[PDB]
């Protein structure tokens, strides 16, 4: 998973 | 529970950010000098979030007022923003597990990664410019917002509110060369390269500074540390080593000559076979 | 076209020496020896890795990928 | 079939240039070359891995093994 | 000459059988397989790289680059 | 035999492209190339490698090693 | 003889595909391709490393290297 705000 | 995060001086944003480091985490043993440690976030259940009230644009006033953050206790992430004048929650869609009671939530069509904002907002972060106007102009856009699907001046208002609430909490490094922003010449910060390399080795990060225990430096991908004011300088709070703490192997680090490193970073330069091999067997 | 970009899922050598990895729910070979230590390399690392092919179905093969930090 | 899957447990370089891994108890060599720094780095990282063979009594000889992220 | 320092921003391998390194927002590629483990370690470790050429350009061919922790 | 088991306290790459490994004292050598970076490896994160011959005087070729985290 | 023991100071490869390295304050090269990686983990962990030659001036080459940790 890229990574989340 | 509900925090501010008050943008009026360099001291208002840092005590700001001290309060809630030291509400939802505890201080590494073999990292913490005084009050100012690397901390691990303290296990809450999933879904689990806290409110952050955004105020101080205006210094000192009781103005811009409007603008909630809902950041995910865990993890640090923003679930999204409230409008608090029409009570109204906009949430990004990896986080329909996160329920606000008493708002009207508007669950969107776009997610949160940084992948999708920077799409979204046609603006990288590597470079991205953040000042007192521009946080302006940030709530100023999400105040205006409406409907289920990020605009492109939302997200760049989201790019530049997450960078200096969440990433800041995380990194002692961003809280620092951000406040710079905040004083009276009203400089401008630029987030670096190395910024954003720091957030993205974030959940790498967590799963190594737990195991540090004095050792000469510590190695996490890009990412080097060469004394524990180097930790400290840049580091504020870590993941309970969550999914984001591992990657692949069981293995979080190996000490090499004194240097603490992740296992997964050494692995992936000792995996080459003999040179002559790899370049003659085309 | 750009078939898949995200992490690498897994990885695997198969029999006839081709290299297989998955990418966004689909598995993607590649004949490229130069490749194999590179693609574990990332899988490591969690690079983000993308997938460039003339078809982009589960099984498709491919010779071109970029290594991303992000 | 798939023969074993889990954490090396020892690797060993062998005079005939081939290369064995015990894993779940049981041993398994491979002629391809290419596993060699590969598996060696798995079992550094702890790697999760699944052994593919034919025949899956300790002593066989594989040519696939997937790299898993458990 | 210098042509570009810094660290590896991406790395990518081509149909061509070429390989790219985005250095200090500048790409450059190198046909050397021996270069493809150096930069992509340097790459995963953060390393910073000096690419060296007769004849700087973006865009164009290397065999020569400096490594540095 | 087990010739030795323990650390390698140092490797070297030789003139003749061989590799030695000093191992509980004594030192060993090898002509095989791919023994190259798994015993820098071995070396580096601190396996016990398990040196395996038909000889095991101080000096002596080796090409069957065990690695063992 | 020991031309030069500590750590790389830096590496770099050469338009002619040698490698060079500076280790207490002096430069060597060599033509052998499989030192490369080696060299460059070496420079990556902190190896204290030996330059061995006949010639051990500054610019001169090399093919035997000792390597050492702390």
């Amino acid at each position: 998973r890229r990574r989340r705000a | 529970r509900e925090f501010t995060i008050d943008f009026s001086t360099q001291q208002s944003y840092v005590s700001s950010l001290n309060s809630i480091r030291t509400e939802i985490s505890t201080p590494l043993e073999h990292i913490s000098q005084g009050t100012t440690s690397v901390s691990v976030i303290n296990h809450t259940p999933p879904g689990s979030y806290f409110a952050v009230d955004i105020r101080g644009l205006d210094v000192y006033q009781a103005r811009f007022d409007h603008l909630r953050l809902i950041i995910e206790q865990n993890n640090l992430y923003v679930a999204g923003f409230v409008n608090t004048a029409t009570n109204t929650f906009y949430r990004f869609s990896d986080f329909t597990h996160i329920s606000v009671p008493g708002v009207t939530t508007v669950s969107m069509t776009t997610d949160s990664s940084y992948t999708t904002l920077q799409r979204v907002a046609a603006l990288e972060r590597s470079g991205m410019q953040i000042s007192r106007h521009s946080l302006v102009s940030s709530y100023l856009a999400l105040m205006e917002f409406s409907g289920n699907t990020m605009t492109r001046d939302a997200s760049r208002a989201v790019l530049r509110f997450v960078t200096v609430t969440a990433e800041a909490l995380r990194f002692r490094q961003i809280q620092r060369e951000f406040r710079q922003a905040l004083s009276e010449t009203a400089p401008v910060y630029t987030m670096t390269p190395g910024d954003v390399d720091l957030t993205l080795n974030w959940g790498r990060i967590s799963n190594v500074l737990p195991e540090y225990r004095g050792e000469d430096g510590v190695r996490v991908g890009r990412i080097s540390f060469n004394n524990i004011s180097a930790i400290l300088g840049t580091v504020a709070v870590i993941l309970n080593c969550q999914p984001e703490c591992q990657i692949t192997g069981d293995r979080p680090v190996i000490k090499i000559n004194n240097t603490l490193w992740e296992s997964n970073t050494a692995a992936a330069f000792l995996n080459r076979k003999s040179q002559f091999l790899y370049t003659t067997g085309k | 076209a750009d078939c898949a970009k995200g992490k690498i899922e897994f990885s695997k050598y198969n029999e006839d020496d081709t290299f297989t990895v998955k990418v966004d729910g689909k598995e993607y070979w590649t004949s490229r020896w130069n490749l194999q230590p590179l693609l574990q390399s990332a899988q490591l690392t969690g690079m983000t890795v993308t997938i460039k092919s003339s078809t982009c179905e589960s099984g498709s093969g491919f010779a071109e990928v970029q290594f991303n930090n992000d």
